[PDB]
């Protein structure tokens, strides 16, 4: 990658377990007395595990408004200020509004006014009646655009006066009998609600360790590096991450507003606004993407995977990453009838079983002094040795498994049970609990799974068999009986 | 199964040979650039 | 063209066709069919007779007539039926045979070599 | 052009005539009618010119041949050349030579394309035909819309519509731009004196007799009233040249280009009189729209349907190469326009070759071959999945209908799919009616529309009988389907039939029969043609009854079926599998390598194709047919193929089979087969697979191939070759190495693990600088080797990457696992194999080769194999073979039972054996126990059905798995079986783990076999050693990337553990 960059090391962990950014190498392999720091590499030699988990920190010289507090539905702060969105709205964004921030600096300009640009005549009306005495010591003192003015009135009101304020308001609303025009019968009803979350969203304020100026965020957070990786291919292919690419444009276009900005000295008009609400809107679009008029899209004509896209959804984030989990020691197969089999015994093949008790063979192996080393052992198992099976036929008696159905319908269709050693492909199957499972055997697949810590054993035999589990939950009926 | 017949179709044609006007060999298409 | 080879190798003659090939010089033997679309057995008949058309290469000509065209000419030949063979020698000396129904191919196998 | 118009009338068409047709169409005019349309192009400064002679094109031999394209990976193409010269004004002059624009796919024998070494194929597509389609869709409050939408050929809607007597109005698109007025952009008469041209003009006549002003040039003036620019702007809207062009295709060229179909539709519905060559929008088709629209509601009128067959259109490989031809032809004028803005800047005089490069042709094929959903990769499991592939149908792809967005009446059979679109053919899960099949006797006619074959009754006896109906012609006529066998004593022309008016089912007189359908295969597709006695079945079943026989695989040795449908002969034609003579003359010389013919002077040399691996890893085998000295007509059959014994399609073998539950071991729909069946190699089939492994240019070097590797245990190498690649014959086992090359790793003694150095230190093994790279036998896919391939590269590079392919192929028996298929959706699982003495056997001794289930029967309701089962012991007895068509229950009542049962007896009465038909319960008998010698108390059925064997083998679902891989992010078992992954937990197993209230079982599914960083590896270290599993501590992965992407939006997730004895926070730390 590069210093100061999206994979940015120096910030970062080492892209390896002990080499440095320069490529030398220190033993540690313990938490003792060793070189925190390179010297010149300035890198700790711990595992890259810290790669996933630094975080990157960006500053943009232009205050942000949070895309989820402003644009969804009800925004928090047009209640906050109690103001119409179409006004906030327009002070950001369109840019189309000079917001007026009443704050603790004397207002010795006369007047304050709120918000007026929107008519062409504004380009060469107000300069002569503005500025007139210099420019930053009119302009800079109060009346700001963009999310600044916002961010400063949010940083202005004070949060008990609002909650006296919206009392009284309700009371001299609810002491109003009108019920006399449809119209002035819903006008009523919107402004109470209006006023009742306002109190809400201020007494909430007040008793927390919450600001209200945070919702104007001002410094940007950075995904860890190694959780939105460039997947290396062989001849050099690389799969990147969207994420990369909405983050590159965003810090490119800061640092377009660093320049800008810091070459202040023959002061520009509608540039820097245009090139600072472009930046804003950058933001905007790496934050919750889609939810805006204009979704923008890469180059394949369709729109980017943005950070609510992966929060928000059933393929993405809270849906399934934390709920559907792959597993070890698990196997799927092909289901066949056993009518030989107990109500408390299933079939295992011996392919499937040999991968998934393998580790305990290892230990049937090495403790009976069979084998002796882990690699040994694995060779032993990797050659079909005849006495392999006599471990994995000793190590698999009393030990449960579960068996689940693919298409899972009801609580039944996860059983324990206690697989024996068959000769084949497929697992065999009681036919009592078949409709317990709703299988039928015209091809069907089942997954097996080997709980390894003893209290799990304990649950599996205890509460998971094929014996205590005689009767439906639903009414109290059979569930095995003679089909 | 004897094709022909009464209750076949007419024989499928090599599509390359069935194109009779619409392509020229090789050795034409050289002789007619010059 | 000789881009595409011929479905059919049996070849469609009128009458005067017919009559110029009896009458001019001939040094192979010559099989005449006669036939019709709504004849019910001429469809096997035609069948044998294109099988027999491949196997004798050079050394035969096929042809047939079609008596919704040509009747006139039909009912002069002497045909009261219409899977009708006319086997006709290369020489002048001998006489021509005319074969009624459907017979087997292997029959006018033997006619066409050992009679003629 | 047409060919012998009574192809389909007469006899059954091939199953290619729409590709092929479509391909010869496309080649014949679309060439033409694509480069006239090739623009005069030039530049600017009037100082060049580029032209392009129509009327000259003609393409070229291709040079590469089919065997070769597929050999090499390359592309089966054809070079076109159109004589064309560029036209200098300098010197006025005009070099005239003969470029090569490009090159250009062509199909093959099957029908299909061979790009890039792979069969592809085109899929027809069902859109709505552009014209005008009235709708009403009602309304909350209970008011009537009556929508008048137009569709042109690309899709522009400008629908009319009136409220209660309101005015008619052009909606645009969502709810704005709500026109009222019906200006010309030209003639268009606003004022009077020819709207007045059906019943009245008034309807609220511009208000205040203006609403605004009057005709002018506009209602208006300024075009268009008004609005002649109100689609977007800034604030407001001022008329400009771009803004025109943009709402051009709004007005008039997105939305008035008809073409032929909306212009014969207008024309139809409308029933107006304009020439069939005006394929645009005139004031008189609005007009009578707008009339129709408000006589709707007055009483007379109808509503259009939108699953109407006469409302849609099919699209084949012909519009679809056009539109290619057309892209790539917009492709290469854009860049003779580059060539020539950059000829006159560098000051060359170059031959007209120089300003065409054959890029955009190309690269557009390739790309349309490669990424459209509607070019798919050939099936070839069996000789009948290459058939049904290219008759295929489908609502969806660009420009179409999707599975999510598709209504529940558009996935129902219309009453017009009836002689064009089989009806129990269709694609099961979500996309279920929106992808079908054609019928057997079905063609695309003129304008896209399918039609069918039927006999007309008329006392004229005109010549051809019979004709082509289209679905706007086939509801006005009354289309019988009964017989003449039935008199009375009065006439036999009152008697009754059933028929098809309109879209009911009535029952008339023969004397007001209009057409007569005969043909039984016309009303389904190939698939459920070859399921006899389907009359029989319950067309529930019929659907998995078809989509279980394009999963066979072809035996090694195959044999026909006693009883079938007759169709398995031209299935077999079309295939493409057999070799048919192209010439006459005789057979002159046959190897198992070659068959030499001698006709006609020339001599013909056919070779054959010994064995190939299919897509889906199957064997093709030939064999030659007709010995030595034999003659042959022109297409007739000289060598079979993969399932093709005979002149026929044989996907399966007969085998007996008596119905009866043996011990539980045919629960469900589980089989019992005989060890006869192994033994014999009833079943038994060849699976070739291909391992491919290339190889790359690295840094240190280009991954050198070599035949030892350093560190790598000899055994492993036995059957290395000296270069590098294992020779043909070795018995490769799994873990074996193929193909291995020493990529060269970095010296990175730094990187390398501390495990690793002590392992190389204690033990004394080398430090080397090569990873170990090579191609490991996976799992399973044991077998010989037959086949290896090694090819390197040639271009522009220099470095030439070397790529090995290496033909594993295994001889695989019939085992338990398997999956074995009736014709009659008796689907079942091998669950037991028995000796021979150890299964019931008849009367004659002959044990039983499989035993089903009866109560199969009565369940899927399919009865139609039980005649079958008895119909086969008679062909078994007598040596003959039935082929009967579908539907015999017409000649005679219960048919099929007298068939049956007449066989039967003849077969017991020739050969004296009185147990195959007895005269107290016919086509049973009673069987014997193979392990008692005692006879079963009630008769059993007794048969000798066609069963299959389907390709869902056992060993390609077994899965396994301790440890390995773990995804880069997620740090979970990557997938399936091809990335050793592990099964998936989640959500309704979930809910079960929480139902039987166990906590340990759940909570050790989601931390330990899954997430956890540094608990799997101390996991494994107390599992490799023994000890008591520790509970774990922190969470898993996933909830720090949680706090991680909650981390990334500017909010917090902290997690506490406020103590129950001090009331002290122990925050975690993520």
């Amino acid at each position: 990658p590069e210093k100061d960059g999206l994979f940015c090391e120096r910030i970062f962990g080492p892209i390896k377990s002990g080499i440095c950014a320069c490529g030398n190498y220190r033993v540690i392999g313990d938490e003792k007395e060793d070189p925190k720091f390179c010297e010149q590499c300035g890198v700790e030699f711990v595992d890259s595990r810290i790669r996933r988990y630094q975080m990157g920190y960006i500053k943009l010289a232009c205050p942000v408004t949070h895309v989820w507090y402003l644009k969804r539905l009800p925004s928090y702060i047009a209640n906050f200020l109690d103001k119409p969105l179409k006004e906030l709205e327009g002070l950001v964004y369109c840019d189309f509004s000079f917001a007026r921030p009443i704050a603790k600096k004397p207002t010795f300009l006369r007047l304050r006014g709120l918000f007026e640009y929107e008519i062409q005549s504004w380009k060469y009306s107000i300069p002569l009646f503005f500025t007139t005495q210099g420019f930053d010591t009119f302009r800079n003192r109060e009346i700001s655009t963009g999310a600044g003015a916002i961010r400063e009135q949010l940083a202005d009101l004070d949060l008990r006066t609002i909650i006296d304020y919206s009392f009284a308001e309700w009371k001299e609303l609810g002491e109003e009998g009108s019920t006399g025009n449809e119209w002035e019968d819903r006008k009523v009803g919107r402004r109470k609600d209006f006023l009742v979350r306002r109190m809400e969203l201020v007494k909430h304020f007040i008793r927390t360790n919450i600001e209200p100026e945070w919702m104007v965020l001002c410094l940007l957070p950075v995904l860890p590096p190694e959780l939105r990786p460039i997947i290396q291919i062989d001849g050099g292919k690389l799969m990147s991450s969207d994420i990369n690419e909405l983050y590159r444009r965003v810090i490119y276009r800061n640092n377009t507003l660093t320049d800008l900005l810091s070459t202040s000295r023959s002061t520009p008009g509608e540039l820097v606004m245009c090139q600072e609400k472009l930046v804003q809107e950058a933001v905007d679009t790496l934050l919750d993407n889609g939810i805006r008029g204009q979704p923008m899209r890469d180059g394949h004509n369709k729109v980017y995977k943005s950070f609510s896209d992966v929060i928000e959804g059933k393929e993405g984030r809270f849906r399934e990453t934390l709920l559907g989990k792959r597993v070890d020691y698990s196997g799927r197969s092909v289901i066949v009838v056993g009518p030989s089999l107990s109500l408390h015994r299933c079939g295992l093949p011996r392919e499937i079983a040999i991968e998934l008790f393998q580790t305990f063979v290892i230990r049937g192996l090495i403790r009976q002094h069979l084998a002796s080393n882990i690699g040994v052992a694995k060779r032993k198992i990797r050659e079909k040795e005849p006495i392999v099976w006599k471990i994995l036929q000793e190590v698999m008696q009393g030990h449960p498994v579960l068996l689940n159905r693919a298409p899972t319908l009801h609580r039944l269709g996860i059983q324990a049970f206690q697989p024996i050693l068959v000769e084949g492909r497929a697992i065999c199957l009681h036919p009592l609990v078949c409709k317990g499972f709703n299988a039928d055997f015209d091809g069907d697949q089942m997954a097996v799974h080997v709980p390894l810590s003893l209290e799990a054993q304990a649950e599996a035999r205890l509460l998971m068999f094929s014996h205590m589990n005689l009767l439906s939950p639903a009414i109290g009926d059979p569930i095995s009986v003679p089909t | 199964i004897d094709y022909r017949g009464p209750d076949f179709h007419e024989p499928t044609p090599n599509m390359l040979a069935h194109l009779k006007e619409h392509g020229k060999i090789i050795s034409r298409e050289d002789l007619e650039k010059l | 063209a000789k881009h595409v080879r011929e479905d059919y190798l049996v070849k469609k003659l009128s009458a005067n066709e017919i009559t110029e090939l009896v009458r001019g010089e001939r040094n192979v033997p010559l099989i005449i069919d006669f036939y019709a679309t709504w004849c019910g057995p001429c469809i096997l008949m035609a069948q044998e007779l294109e099988m027999l058309a491949v196997e004798y290469e050079k050394n035969a000509m096929i042809v047939k007539v079609d008596t919704d065209d040509e009747y006139e000419f039909a009912r002069d030949m002497q045909v009261r039926g219409l899977p009708t063979l006319y086997f006709i020698s290369p020489d002048p000396n001998k006489d021509a045979i005319r074969t009624e129904g459907l017979i087997p191919i292997q029959m006018m196998r033997d006619i066409l070599d050992n009679d003629m | 052009m047409l060919r012998d118009g009574n192809e389909g009338m007469s006899t059954i068409p091939g199953f290619n005539q729409i590709q092929f047709e479509g391909f010869w169409r496309f080649i014949d005019q679309g060439l033409t009618e694509e480069l006239s349309k090739f623009p005069k192009m030039e530049d600017t400064d009037q100082e060049i010119e580029f032209q392009l002679f129509v009327e000259t094109y003609q393409l070229a031999e291709p040079l590469i041949k089919e065997k070769d394209a597929v050999y090499e990976s390359l592309t089966y193409s054809s070079e076109l050349y159109v004589s064309a010269g560029l036209i200098w004004k300098t010197r006025r002059e005009m070099q005239e030579q003969t470029i090569l624009i490009g090159n250009i796919p062509l199909m093959n024998s099957l029908g299909t394309f061979i790009v890039n070494g792979i069969y592809r194929i085109v899929i027809n597509q069902i859109l709505q035909s552009p014209g005008i389609y009235y709708r009403s869709e009602l309304d909350h409050n209970g008011i009537s819309v009556y929508t008048g939408t137009i569709i042109s050929d690309w899709g522009g809607r400008s629908e009319l519509e009136i409220d209660r007597k309101a005015r008619i109005w052009a909606r645009v698109s969502r709810k704005q731009k709500i026109s009222i007025l019906v200006l010309s952009s030209a003639m268009g008469s606003n004022l009077r004196e020819i709207l007045d041209n059906v019943c009245y003009p008034e309807i609220f006549l511009s208000f205040l007799n203006d609403k605004e002003k009057k005709k002018i040039g506009s209602k208006e003036n300024a075009i268009l009233e008004f609005y002649q620019q109100f689609a977007c702007v800034g604030g407001d809207p001022v008329f400009s040249e771009s803004l025109c062009k943009d709402l051009q295709k709004k007005f008039f060229q997105q939305r008035c280009e008809l073409g032929r179909i909306g212009r014969r539709n207008m024309n139809r519905r409308l029933n107006l009189d304009i020439p069939e060559n005006n394929t645009f929008l005139l004031p008189r088709d609005i007009l009578a729209a707008a009339d129709h629209l408000i006589g709707m509601k007055f009483g007379m009128g109808t509503l259009d349907d939108m699953n109407h067959l006469k409302h849609k259109r099919i699209r084949s490989v012909a519009d679809l190469l056009q539109d290619q031809f057309g892209l790539a032809l917009v492709r290469l004028e854009n860049v003779v326009r580059g060539t020539i803005s950059g000829a006159i800047r560098h000051k060359l005089i170059p031959t007209p070759q120089n300003l065409v490069t054959s890029t955009p042709l190309t690269t557009t094929f390739e790309s349309f071959f490669g990424l459209h959903p509607l070019s798919q990769v050939l099936d070839r499991t069996n000789p009948l999945t290459q058939i049904v592939h290219g008759r295929k149908l489908s609502y969806l792809g660009p420009g179409g209908l999707t599975g999510r967005t598709a209504s529940f009446r558009i996935r129902d059979i219309h009453p017009s799919h009836y002689g064009r679109i089989c009806p129990i053919d269709t694609s099961e899960g979500i996309n279920v009616g929106l992808i079908g099949s054609l019928a057997i006797h079905a063609r695309i006619g003129p304008w896209g529309s399918l039609e069918s074959p039927y006999y007309e009754i008329s006392e004229r006896s005109k010549r051809v009988q019979m004709l082509y109906l289209s679905p706007s012609r086939d509801e006005y006529y009354m289309l019988a389907s009964g017989n003449s066998l039935a008199l009375n004593q009065g006439i036999q022309e009152e008697q009754v039939v059933p028929a098809r008016y309109r879209q009911e089912f009535l029952t008339i007189a023969w004397e007001q029969v209009h057409f007569r359908s005969i043909f039984s295969f016309q009303y389904f597709s190939i698939g459920a043609s070859l399921i006899p006695f389907i009359e029989h079945n319950d067309a529930n079943r019929a659907l998995m009854s078809s989509n279980m026989q394009r999963q066979a695989v072809p035996l090694s040795q195959s044999e026909k079926c006693i009883v079938g449908t007759g169709l398995e002969r031209q299935v077999a034609l079309d295939s493409g599998v057999l070799a048919i003579a192209e010439h006459e003359g005789k057979i002159i010389y046959t190897n198992t390598d070659k068959i030499v013919l001698l006709g006609n002077g020339n001599t013909v040399s056919i070779p054959l194709v010994m064995y190939q691996r299919s897509n889906k890893n199957t064997c093709m085998h030939q064999k030659p047919q007709i010995p030595r000295g034999k003659c042959v007509k022109k297409g007739q059959i000289l060598a079979d193929g993969a399932a093709t014994v005979g002149g026929e399609l044989a996907l399966g073998k007969n085998v007996l089979v008596a119905y009866m539950p043996w011990e539980g071991y045919n629960f469900e729909d589980a089989v019992l087969i005989s060890e006869r069946l192994v033994y014999e190699d009833i079943y038994t089939s060849f699976h070739i697979r291909k391992y491919e492994i290339q190889t790359y240019v690295t840094s240190q070097g280009p991954e050198k191939v070599t035949s030892e590797i350093p560190h790598l245990e000899a055994h492993l190498l036995r059957n290395l070759d000296k270069n590098g690649i294992v020779r043909l014959g070795s018995w490769v086992e799994t873990g074996d190495i193929l193909v291995g090359k020493l990529t060269p790793q970095m010296a990175k003694e730094s990187s390398y693990a501390p495990e690793d150095r002590l392992l190389r230190a204690i033990l004394g093994i080398q430090v080397s600088t090569s990873k170990e790279t090579c191609l490991k036998l996976p799992i399973g896919g044991r077998g010989r080797v037959i086949d290896v391939r090694w090819i390197q590269k040639k271009g522009g590079s220099s470095y030439n990457p070397e790529t090995i392919h290496v033909y594993i192929s295994q001889k695989r028996e019939i085992k338990v696992g398997d999956k074995v298929a009736g014709r009659h959706g008796n689907k079942g699982i091998i669950s037991r194999i028995l000796l021979r003495q150890d299964m019931p056997y008849l009367q004659d001794g002959r044990p039983v080769d499989m035993i089903f289930n009866p109560l199969g029967v009565p369940s899927r309701m399919n009865v139609g194999q039980i005649f079958e089962c008895s119909l086969g012991l008679a062909g078994s007895l007598l040596d003959r073979h039935y082929r009967i068509a579908p539907f015999d229950e017409r000649y005679e009542q219960e048919a099929s039972r007298k068939l049956v049962f007449s066989e039967l007896y003849e077969a017991s009465k020739q050969t004296a054996n009185p147990w195959v038909f007895e005269p107290e319960y016919p086509g049973k008998s009673r069987i014997f126990d193979g392990r008692t010698g005692d006879p079963f108390e009630q008769p059993v059925i007794i048969g000798n059905p066609y069963i299959l064997k389907l390709i869902h083998q056992v060993d390609d679902k077994i899965h396994g798995r301790s440890s390995g891989h773990y995804a880069l992010v997620t740090q979970q078992p990557l997938r399936g079986r091809a990335k050793q992954g592990g099964q998936r937990v989640g959500e309704m197993e979930v809910w079960a783990l929480e139902g039987f209230g166990v906590a340990h079982i759940l909570q050790e599914m989601l931390t330990y076999k899954s997430d956890h960083i540094k608990a799997r590896q101390e996991v494994l270290g107390t599992t490799i050693i023994g000890g008591t599993i520790p509970n774990p501590e922190d969470a898993p992965e996933s909830f720090r990337l949680l706090v991680r992407e909650l981390r990334s939006l500017a909010l917090e997730l902290n997690h506490f553990l406020v103590s129950e004895r001090n009331f002290q926070i122990n925050r975690m730390e993520a």
